[PDB]
């Protein structure tokens, strides 16, 4: 929505372990 | 050169002593070499012992060569040319020594000199190496090829350039002559060399591609693993860049690759399996596999079992066959969608319930991999599979539990969309139980999966907040380092999901102490701050006033981290060779937490900012080369504009031309945050904003008229244009009809909140100043006004005045004919509020 756009969700997904 | 008896005796003695089993003798021989290493004459002795002194045994000559190698990789700049050239000569003259250990050391030396030194400093290495390739003695040609292979591997992008003068145009056509070579080793070298230049589309290769492909096919029948492996990786790379040349042979190639994927030599099979991954990205995929898909699916599924070695290792890992197969199945599911399900359901039936845990585990993995591609087709089966997976969460094999966590998380959307009591509730309950599993891999699987579920569920996880926290805090006590970081991410996502509901004294009291504890135990240089800090960022936004007792130390540390980073880059920029550049993530995360503090605390951040140099630092971040730094600093700028503008106002005249230069849609989140910031500064500046409009308006109108620009950027752009119009209708008013269409389209879809209110005020004042700007596209404005559910009364009468005003110019006749085109909800809504 209107407001800031942060990358915290994406950083959190980048450290989720990768199965493959 | 000059070998002396005394010198040789001393160094030979020292080399013997370095091979002593005694630990004290080792440390003192090591410090003696520490001292000797800087003296070039010593290096002359080292190579001399390697290549010339046959009397000495092989491990001594080779150890001399290797010590020399370390000296090169650490002091080669300080070598004078006479010694360097003596080493270079002696190496190339011994490239084919009948001792394998000596040959290997000479080889490592050679490659190290080309690496550490300079390819253009040894102008005649490559030409000579190539001619050595033609030599008679086998070992000589093997050694030269070994060297070239290594050079092409690390110097890849340097022979495909004008640094030298196209050595590839000589090397590549010469390698392709050796694919037919009688010895397996040399064939391998030849192919592995050429392979380095496929994705680069290297001219020398591209204009010989026909001969290349031909020689590759000639090799297909080869049973030597190293050559099969290299042919396989040839075809895989070729598929990505020279597709055209391969189509006419595609059937035989797929047949070959499908055969190799099933090779019992795992290493061959892995390179083969890459074929399916990259093939699934080409648009011609469906057409090419029509004859083979039925076999391809079971072969992939079968390769997705843990290997026997991994089973044993995990009993008490990087790319492998299993990971490649799973990735290939994932992408193929996205290509084929529901068409894959008849291939896949019979395998799943036999795998998901199997009595052998390895087989069951692979089945659950398969079920997860295909989730994205096949979601629609799998819905009918989920009422059975989901309860079954939930049961598997308490399987007695840890590896089954963990994969189940992940697969369930892949179906989280469906779970959330069903009645909470049927799937969500029991899933969450068992997920929480898993989080406290005694197995560390299960713990992390459960935490990731719970986070994914949290993201999807949002508000639906407000009634089960205390129990969630009950479990997450307890994990603090049981988790080790590696898993506490994932826990911080899970807390972060919880705070984002439940927002202000987290603000209760009991929750704050159980959550904050262990977060601060680990904050105090980690140093400013520890990367593990990123998840803790980002977690705190989310918690702060959620806690608001509740965060007051904790902010001061957090604020202070964050500003300092920004400061020391910025200071690091400066110092590195001055003397790059003595001061390593900093990791800017410390700065991004520190800014993001400050953003959260300012959003959370609002006005209550004033005291801290009053005592700080945050804006002086912020000015430097906004000008950084790295997009994410700018994106974070513009976000902080907008938050501080709202919270305590008095400290920001002095900087506007400097900040605005920089905000004006970051309205570039290539960087979505930078452009977005700049735009938002400019709207927020607008509201505080009022008419004082007039001089700044020209630096931003032209760009904002272009951005709002740009096709395929994310919804969120367009909403913020619209709001900001509205806000600029509210404080300065005359400067912006005039362009009304170039933006009104997309402005209305975008803003009609957002919730009734403060930003929307403010922006509509702007569009109303502007209509009063340039009403003809609206006449042509009034349908859009009518729709935008109809989008308001509960407008504050002054905004409503503004609306009614413009609507009533419009009907009185085109007349009851054009009005009725115009409003006939109103969908029913619209016509009724505006008679309900505005009586039009």
């Amino acid at each position: 929505g209107p407001g800031k756009m942060d990358s915290r969700g994406e950083h959190r997904q980048d450290r989720r372990e990768r199965l493959y | 050169w000059k070998p002396d008896e005394q010198g040789l005796q001393q160094i030979l003695q020292l080399l013997k002593e370095s091979q002593s089993p005694d630990t004290t003798i080792q440390r003192t021989v090591q410090q003696k070499l520490e001292q000797l290493n800087q003296y070039p004459d010593f290096n002359n002795y080292l190579i001399f012992v390697l290549t010339k002194l046959k009397s000495e045994d092989e491990p001594t000559r080779s150890l001399s060569g290797l010590i020399l190698k370390n000296n090169v990789k650490a002091h080669f700049q300080n070598f004078p040319n006479g010694v360097t050239d003596f080493i270079k000569s002696e190496c190339l003259n011994n490239i084919g020594d009948s001792s394998p250990l000596i040959r290997a050391t000479v080889g490592i030396l050679i490659t190290t000199i080309a690496s550490k030194g300079e390819l253009q400093n040894w102008p005649d290495l490559l030409p000579k190496l190539c001619s050595l390739l033609d030599s008679e003695d086998y070992n000589t040609c093997e050694g030269a090829f070994g060297a070239l292979q290594k050079i092409c591997e690390d110097s890849a992008e340097i022979l495909d350039s004008d640094v030298l003068d196209r050595p590839l145009n000589i090397m590549i056509p010469k390698f392709l002559q050796f694919f037919k070579h009688s010895s397996p080793k040399i064939r391998s070298h030849a192919v592995a060399c050429v392979n380095q230049f496929i994705i680069s589309r290297t001219q020398a290769l591209m204009l010989h591609i026909d001969s290349f492909i031909e020689n590759l096919f000639a090799l297909a029948g080869d049973e030597e693993p190293e050559v099969r492996k290299n042919v396989c990786r040839a075809l895989v790379m070729l598929l990505e860049v020279r597709m055209d040349r391969l189509l006419p042979h595609m059937h035989n190639i797929v047949e070959y690759m499908l055969q190799r994927t099933q090779d019992q030599d795992e290493n061959v099979a892995l390179e083969a399996c890459e074929f399916w991954l990259t093939l699934a990205e080409q648009p011609i995929c469906k057409d090419v596999l029509v004859r083979h898909l039925p076999k391809l699916i079971p072969v992939l599924v079968n390769g997705m079992k843990y290997s026997d070695i991994d089973i044993i290792l995990l009993k008490g890992s990087d790319w492998n066959l299993r990971k490649c197969s799973a990735a290939a199945l994932d992408v193929l599911a996205n290509v084929y969608r529901d068409e894959l399900l008849p291939h896949i359901l019979p395998l799943l039936k036999e795998l998901l319930f199997h009595h052998e845990w390895v087989v069951k585990e692979s089945g659950i993995l398969v079920l997860g991999a295909i989730a994205e591609g096949c979601m629609q087709g799998m819905i009918p089966y989920l009422p059975e599979l989901i309860p079954h997976l939930i049961q598997c969460l308490s399987d007695k094999k840890a590896l089954v539990r963990s994969i189940t966590c992940w697969t369930l998380s892949r179906y989280a959307h469906w779970v959330v969309s069903q009645p909470p009591d049927t799937y969500l509730k029991p899933l969450m309950t068992e997920l929480l139980k898993r989080i406290l599993d005694s197995n560390k891999r299960v713990q992390e699987a459960a935490c990731s999966a719970f986070a994914t579920l949290e993201e999807e569920a949002c508000t639906e996880l407000v009634p089960y907040l205390a129990y969630i926290l009950d479990t997450l805090v307890f994990a603090f006590s049981k988790y080790q380092h590696k898993n506490l970081l994932i826990l911080y991410d899970a807390i972060g996502t919880l705070a984002d999901s439940v927002g202000h509901h987290l603000n209760k004294p009991e929750y704050i009291q159980m959550l904050m102490p262990p977060l601060i504890q680990k904050w105090n135990m980690l140093k400013d240089e520890d990367k593990d701050l990123f998840p803790l800090l980002e977690c705190l960022s989310s918690v702060a936004t959620a806690l608001q006033s509740g965060f007051l007792p904790y902010c001061e130390p957090v604020y202070q540390r964050c500003v300092n981290l920004v400061q020391k980073t910025l200071a690091q880059a400066m110092l590195n920029n001055a003397q790059p060779d003595q001061y390593e550049a900093p990791d800017k993530d410390f700065m991004i995360v520190a800014l993001d937490l400050l953003s959260g503090l300012a959003e959370g605390l609002g006005g209550n951040i004033e005291q801290l900012v009053a005592r700080s140099n945050i804006l002086t630092l912020m000015y430097q971040c906004m000008q950084d080369k790295m997009p994410e730094v700018r994106q974070s600093s513009f976000a902080l700028l907008g938050d501080l504009t709202k919270a305590c503008f008095q400290h920001v106002k002095p900087c506007i005249a400097d900040f605005m031309p920089i905000l004006g230069t970051n309205l570039n849609p290539e960087f979505i989140s930078v452009c977005n945050n700049a735009t938002w910031a400019i709207g927020e500064i607008s509201i505080q500046m009022g008419i004082e904003m007039q001089p700044y409009i020209p630096m931003v308006l032209h760009q904002l109108v272009e951005i709002i008229n740009r096709p395929n620009t994310p919804k969120t950027l367009l909403e913020n752009t619209a709001i900001t244009i509205g806000r600029l119009g509210y404080v300065c209708p005359q400067e912006v008013a005039p362009m009304l009809q170039q933006f009104i269409r997309p402005w209305c389209t975008s803003l009609r879809n957002i919730r009734d909140n403060e930003e929307k209110d403010s922006a509509f005020r702007g569009i109303c004042t502007m209509i009063s100043v340039n009403p003809s700007g609206v006449i042509q596209d009034f349908i859009f404005f009518c729709d935008a006004v109809a989008s308001w559910i509960n407008p504050k009364d002054d905004l409503r009468d503004m609306f009614c005045k413009i609507l009533h005003g419009f009907k009185n110019q085109v007349g009851d006749e054009n009005w009725r004919r115009f409003s006939d085109q109103f969908p029913l909800p619209l016509k009724e809504r505006l008679a309900a509020f505005y009586g039009v």
